RNA sequence: ACCUCGAUGUCGACUCAUCUCAUCCUCGAGCUGAAGCAGGUUCGAAGGGUUCGGCUGUUCGCCGAUUAAAGAGAUACGUG
RNA sequence: UACUAAGUGGAAAAGGAUGUGAAAGUGCUAAAACAGCAAGGAUGUUGGCUUAGAAGCAGCCAUCGUUUAAAGAGUGCGUAA
């Protein structure tokens, strides 16, 4: 859970996630970097729940990098309204991931620790991933 | 028996086979038994 | 048949030794009085299989692996290995691997000098 | 790998041709703990023991011209003994090696080329 | 609770009284007062009574004794023996040594007693002191 | 709010029940930090069985006595 | 013409899978490969420590050399060892 400082609005759009990356599909400080096939949405607890989750089974020399921000807000009205009204509140925070999207990049620590890492942690996002081997 | 919705041996000698297109596991050890993959 | 690391003095901490076929108190008295000679020297002794198996024992021609150890200067060795202890010279090197030397099977006199100096370089102590 | 196959010939038939007579028995309930105890046994005497491939060992037997080709192809763990210069304490060491074991069967080789039994070998090497 | 303090040093740092005033019980009764103050603050750690426990085993049932003494919180590592019968010296707490008694019985098909004697008093894990109230 | 307003009659108990299996019982089986009794969990199996009362109008619920158990639901939250 | 051997066809997931065919590159190998089987699988080495007694295989350090085609302070089980 990153929350944003300051926001010049409140309800923004959510966003067209749809079609190719708009970037972050290059890897730049990790050895390994975990891609997505396709597109979709990812809330802030997933986030926070990944990253401890791959920080506490990660060595003490090894780095990882997210590429994810959250920078969309999202409207849940409460339960029992009615369709229309105005609009509601925020609930959370929205990252967009759209298609061939990396999310994490990690180095400087053995291979398989890092390939079986990355798969646990992954295993907690709602996209199916894939492993892709450092650029040069 | 033991029923997953996955299977994937923790100990070393177990063996994966397919009978009437189910997915079994076999160990010397009982503990390492799963049916339904 | 029994394996096991003890003192050359009595045989009372062996219980597979004493569990084959041989009796403790008749032979660790044996032991006691006739290895008096090498009394106090930690020996691997062994028995091997006989037609009667009461009395079939022998011990391995002596290693000392003690001797390098006091040999360091020191009595209780080091949990660590990358500490130099006190400062041994060729001599102890020496007197060690030709003593042990009948113990290594293989004939060789630097070979074994290089072998007390791999076992003594996980120690924590280099030779001169 | 194929050269370091026939390196390995080239050497073997080296050591067979620089040495006069040469033996290879097998001895098979060989405990590696009885290996190393014939090893010291041999100590102060020329001959090094060794042991190498028996496919490689019948080439190098064919390539160095003496008779008892196919003996070796024989079921064995065979210990090569090829004594280095000096040859009668490699023999007296062969023939304590058969007394103190229960029973080891002529594989190869004589002493001075001319392969013949153990019996005469028994009365050379006594 | 009221647990012994034993063997306690007391050192009167500084101190004040009233010259025609403050009654010398009220000192005492004072003493007790900022003592619980502060020792609510002290958070203390207790001190267990340890004992030997002495346990001839013919080594053939030794195994079940000795996981449970390891399950008992004690030290184990081998065995020393009295040249033809193991008679084990094992530290032990009291709090459960009573249970472990008939616990022992059983294991060991009542072939084998002990005899309880006083070693000491000793330091305490948190195991123990989270334990001290309810 | 898409069928119903020149009629689609809603709660509850009573009688009769029927159906499904994520099984309450009986049945078989594995595993187990299962000595045995006794367990805990999972796997197939729905033919059969699935109590009586005091309280409030009653499902909800409490309590009492028990039973191999005193199933979870749907059928215009079954049937004027 | 090739495929599937599950009625997929004739309802799709996250996750698994010694399934099957297709292709790309790569090692070994008729001085006979991968296996089973028969032999071994040693030595300083209960290495040094930890622990009364833990030592190929409860815990830390080195986790090296020698006879060697070949042997790992060992791949696991087990024993208080």
């Amino acid at each position: 859970m990153l929350q944003p400082k300051r926001t010049k609005y409140r309800k923004p759009h959510n966003v067209s996630y749809e079609g190719k990356a708009k970037g972050n599909s290059y890897v730049a400080f990790g050895e390994y970097g975990l891609v997505a096939t396709k597109g979709n949405w990812i809330d802030a607890r997933a986030i926070e729940s990944a990253r401890i989750a791959i920080s506490k089974c990660l060595g003490k020399t090894g780095k990882m990098w997210i590429r994810i921000f959250p920078h969309m807000s999202k409207t849940k009205k409460p339960l029992e309204v009615r369709m229309g009204s105005g609009k509601g509140n925020p609930e959370f925070w929205v990252a967009v991931v759209k298609q061939g999207t990396v999310m994490f990049e990690v180095a400087n620590i053995p291979e398989s620790q890092m390939i079986k890492a990355l798969t646990r942690a992954g295993h907690k996002l709602p996209v199916t991933w894939k492993i892709l081997k450092r650029e040069e | 028996m033991k029923v997953r919705a996955s299977v994937k041996p923790i100990c070393k000698d177990c063996k994966i086979i397919k009978r009437h297109q189910i997915v079994r596991v076999i160990c010397k050890t009982q503990k390492h038994k799963q049916r339904q993959g | 048949i029994a394996k096991i690391n003890l003192l050359g003095g009595q045989a009372k901490p062996g219980p597979a030794l004493a569990s084959v076929g041989i009796n403790m108190g008749e032979f660790t008295k044996q032991f006691n009085e006739k290895t008096k000679d090498k009394q106090g020297e930690m020996i691997p002794c062994v028995i091997t299989a006989y037609n009667d198996k009461s009395f079939d024992f022998i011990l391995k021609t002596t290693p000392v692996s003690i001797l390098l150890k006091q040999a360091a200067k020191l009595e209780k060795g080091a949990k660590n290995a990358k500490t130099i202890v006190g400062k041994i010279t060729m001599a102890k090197a020496k007197e060690i691997a030709q003593y042990k030397l009948v113990d290594l099977n293989a004939n060789t006199v630097e070979a074994a000098l290089k072998m007390v100096l791999g076992t003594a370089k996980q120690m924590g102590i280099e030779v001169i | 790998a194929k050269k370091d196959k026939a390196q390995q010939v080239a050497d073997v038939s080296h050591l067979l041709s620089t040495s006069a007579g040469f033996v290879i028995f097998d001895y098979t309930s060989m405990s590696a703990i009885e290996a190393t105890s014939i090893r010291k046994k041999l100590f102060k005497n020329g001959s090094k023991i060794k042991v190498i491939k028996n496919n490689i060992l019948r080439r190098a037997l064919k390539a160095g011209k003496f008779e008892g080709i196919d003996e070796t192809a024989i079921k064995g763990k065979l210990a090569v003994a090829v004594g280095v210069n000096e040859i009668v304490e490699t023999l007296k060491a062969v023939d304590g090696v058969v007394k103190a074991k229960e029973a080891m069967n002529f594989v190869c080789g004589y002493f001075d080329n001319r392969a013949f039994n153990s019996a005469d070998l028994e009365k050379i090497a006594k | 609770a009221g647990y012994p303090m034993i063997d306690i040093k007391a050192t009167l740092f500084d101190g004040s009284f009233h010259e025609v005033d403050s009654s010398e019980m009220a000192f005492k009764i004072a003493a007790s007062l900022a003592l619980k103050e502060a020792g609510k603050v002290c958070s203390p750690v207790l001190l267990e009574p340890i004992m030997a426990i002495e346990v001839t085993v013919p080594e053939q049932y030794f195994g079940d004794t000795m996981g449970d003494i390891s399950s008992r919180r004690g030290l184990i590592e081998g065995t020393e023996q009295r040249d033809n019968v193991q008679v084990i010296k094992a530290k032990v707490p009291l709090k459960e040594m009573f249970g472990y008694a008939t616990d022992l019985r059983s294991f060991s098909q009542g072939r084998g007693n002990y005899v309880m004697q006083f070693s000491h008093y000793a330091e305490t894990p948190k195991s123990v002191v989270n334990e001290i109230i309810a």
